[PDB]
């Protein structure tokens, strides 16, 4: 039985993206996936009765789903630009995320600064890839992952690079009380 | 019988050196100690997690310039965006619990092995869609029963009144809603020797987009 | 394991000349193939219909000019509307389930049989609506054991669910307000020989107008 | 089969000179005659009377002028409100379904006793009211047993269902919670060789007023 | 103007696709000679055809590409009924 | 009911309309029984069946019979489709 309609063409011209550029795209969006879940895993780990930081919890389960969102920008792109056609399946896969459990907050914010930062260089490898192409300079994707993506990256570490410093500071004698302060101060509480 | 209390009196006595209250937690039914409840929970965020990445993909699919169908798209972003949703909520229902949340947790419920694809014509993507909600149906089925009547030591009715309030209601209005889509598309596929199947396709997607 | 999606694979293959889908249809959890849920289901929704009309009738009857109690008849009327849209609720929940309504089909508890007669005094009438409710309330019970205890390879919560939010949580409160109509009229008969019972029963209808 | 009406017909005959109506109550799916369930709900109300003043104690004592924490006050007062306000309506739902309360009925589940005291330290108050809530949890998960489970000729849905939504959703977020201070009240006492415990316990308090 | 004649909404679409197409292969050469000169890169004029006109070609030949291939799949066996439809959809109009 | 199942809407709607040209017929004949008994013309109950009954009867079977022509003449080629439309802009969702 025929149960779908016999494709059409239409002219292709405009589709214009170079290999190297789309692989790089490619690659970009399995790493904003694998934050998205590397966030989550900090959301569960201080979700938990013995840990108990409802801020950084939160914090961190709204970074998850930031994340997953870069991902979506990303395809997004991609399916504007002609692309995604087919070899859509093989974009992505979930695995369980590396690390589970952190000794404490700035431990986490540590670990997300660099995380951060990781993603930062890896996109920098995206717009080299789309802008040094010997055949063709993607000139909008490039200043679309420069604006945007970047923008978003360096306004990020400096808050984390910020809250990891300011928590840090009250570790060698505060341990207790000053996660307990700033946990709350995340959820806008001043005890 | 261990309590909070009584760790409390013990530790706090001027001849400890230590605070481990190990029964000052979220634990209680003895939730985790007798069963599978508690590992199948933390596997059901796991299928969510899954699901909700397989339908962001179809979602993506239906958005290529080729295909082109915003209804379908929409459909799948929301069953990913729910799914994503119910991820979240679940972890935090395990460590509501007094559990952690454990990302390599299997379920033993029998399931077979198929890849979701994302690249599929209309009908074979409600059909997959329709599959894969009837899968996450049955698997609150089988917890629910889990925590309530097969093993003799375990009874959690806490945990079976959330999968009825928060995935067993509502998973009947989705099934019943991929189902009916399904019998539609057959219709347009079979009647008038699929006569009208192309303007009917574009029909129904400019009907999903106006009721998903 | 048969799928919908595997069913589409199969038919809409170039050597299919049929597209049969028997996989694609809202049944899930086995809904239908083991026990009696299903089919005791349909047999609610049939006793919820005889007794609109049961209700309605008797109305009719306090509505006539010599009995003339607008407060019973009020009553009734709530009873029968409720029923009547709890019909309809049911065949929907029938088909949304993916089965199909069949207003012939007998329930297997063994319930009496007792034809409702309409032309009843007060008390008398109160008598009945308090045991027809209690019979639609104990067929309820009925049904969500046979859904979630009474056959080793059924287990069907979301029936369960259905149950305890749309039917199960109301029928304590109308018993409970029907058993209390049926104490007052008791002591309205009673009481100092009866002697109040004209006077009773017009202050009584009163306030059921105004609390009904 | 013993119907109000039969009564009703029974009694209301000339021949009669009385009128018993001993089926015309609220009584259905043989609620009070097999099992434990109705005077476990009783003895749960009993148990919510004993706790509510435990926790009005617990209020004062942390209201002195010694002690001074409003905010572990404000917690045991809300505990203590909800406990008074639940005895109520455990009581109503008894006589709703056509039993009676008896203040001295006690519970089967066997639970060991020790003496509730008011004067304590916060962490030992915390640790004291997460065991009570915890058995106030775990005897509702003992009744929800008895009424669904435990008793082959004993099946309710609607004490299960009472139970669920008025008991059980809640009892897990106040046990997390309660377990959420005693981990706070545990770090501020161990971290640091527990230097910060004054200030800490001060900070505490005044987060408590500003969310309990 | 070169055209003045379609056979029908597919043709002019796929035309209009066209033309868009040679318009940001054009504007991308703008931005070359802008760029690439020795002795001047404009690197704010490069800015301003990047962010503002190829923003808007991109997002225009999505859409053109769309409507196509979404009245082309009608055009097999309901070109009237199917581009009559199409052209209502246009004006915001559901039959 | 005498039937339960129906191979469409056009067998529906016809059965519906051949109902209510029978409730039609039943009304009228209660209508003669009530004003031609020889002892008692009951013009009050014969003004009330042909004012608001036979009113609501006529009303409703031209609705029906409509309804029965328009889907109809789409089942030699459309019966998918046509009903499919059809059965929507019956819930006021025109697609
Ligand atoms: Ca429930
Ligand atoms: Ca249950
Ligand atoms: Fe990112
Ligand atoms: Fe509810």
């Amino acid at each position: 039985t025929q149960c779908n309609v016999n494709p059409v063409q239409i002219p292709k011209d405009w589709i214009t993206m170079h290999r190297s550029c789309r692989n790089s795209m490619r690659q970009q969006i399995q790493m904003e996936v694998g934050a998205s879940l590397q966030y989550l895993a900090m959301g569960a780990h201080f979700s938990k009765d013995v840990v108990n930081r409802p801020g950084f919890a939160q914090l961190f389960f709204d970074a998850a789903s930031e994340e997953r969102e870069h991902a979506m920008k990303l395809i997004e792109y991609l399916l504007m630009r002609g692309e995604l056609t087919n070899d859509v399946s093989s974009l992505l896969q979930v695995r369980p995320p590396t690390r589970s459990s952190w000794k404490g907050g700035v431990e986490a914010l540590e670990h997300a600064l660099s995380m951060e930062s990781d993603v930062t260089k890896s996109i920098r490898n995206v717009i080299k890839a789309c802008e040094d192409d010997s055949e063709f300079n993607d000139y909008h994707l490039v200043d679309y992952l420069t604006g945007d993506f970047l923008e978003e990256q360096y306004k990020g570490q400096r808050d984390l690079a910020g809250k990891a410093s300011t928590l840090k500071k009250l570790m060698d004698r505060h341990e207790a009380l000053g996660e307990f302060i700033f946990d709350k101060k995340l959820l806008g509480i001043d005890v | 019988a261990d309590t909070c209390y009584n760790d409390v009196a013990l530790d706090c006595g001027i001849t400890s050196n230590s605070l481990a209250l190990p029964r000052c937690n979220a634990v209680y039914g003895e939730y985790g100690s007798h069963g599978n409840v508690a590992t199948e929970l933390q596997a059901y965020a796991k299928l969510h997690l899954e699901r909700s990445y397989d339908y962001l993909l179809s979602a993506a699919y239906f958005n290529n310039y080729q295909t082109n169908r915003a209804g379908f798209s929409k459909l799948f972003k929301k069953l990913s965006d729910e799914a994503w949703s119910k991820t979240i909520d679940i972890i935090k229902h395990v460590t509501k619990r007094g559990d952690k949340m454990n990302f390599d947790q299997h379920s033993t419920m029998k399931t077979e092995r198929k890849n979701y694809t994302a690249e599929n014509h209309e009908l074979e993507a409600l059909a997959k869609a329709l599959d894969t909600q009837k899968e996450l149906a049955e698997r609150a089925f089988y917890i629910h029963r889990e925590a309530t009547r097969n093993s003799q030591h375990l009874h959690d009715p806490e945990i079976a009144q959330y999968l009825e309030e928060e995935f067993i209601e509502d998973h009947a209005e989705k099934i019943r809603t991929l189902a009916g889509h399904t019998s539609d598309l057959k219709k347009f596929i079979t009647a008038n020797n699929g006569h009208d199947l192309s303007l009917a396709l574009y029909v129904f997607d400019e009907y999903l987009q106006k009721t998903v």
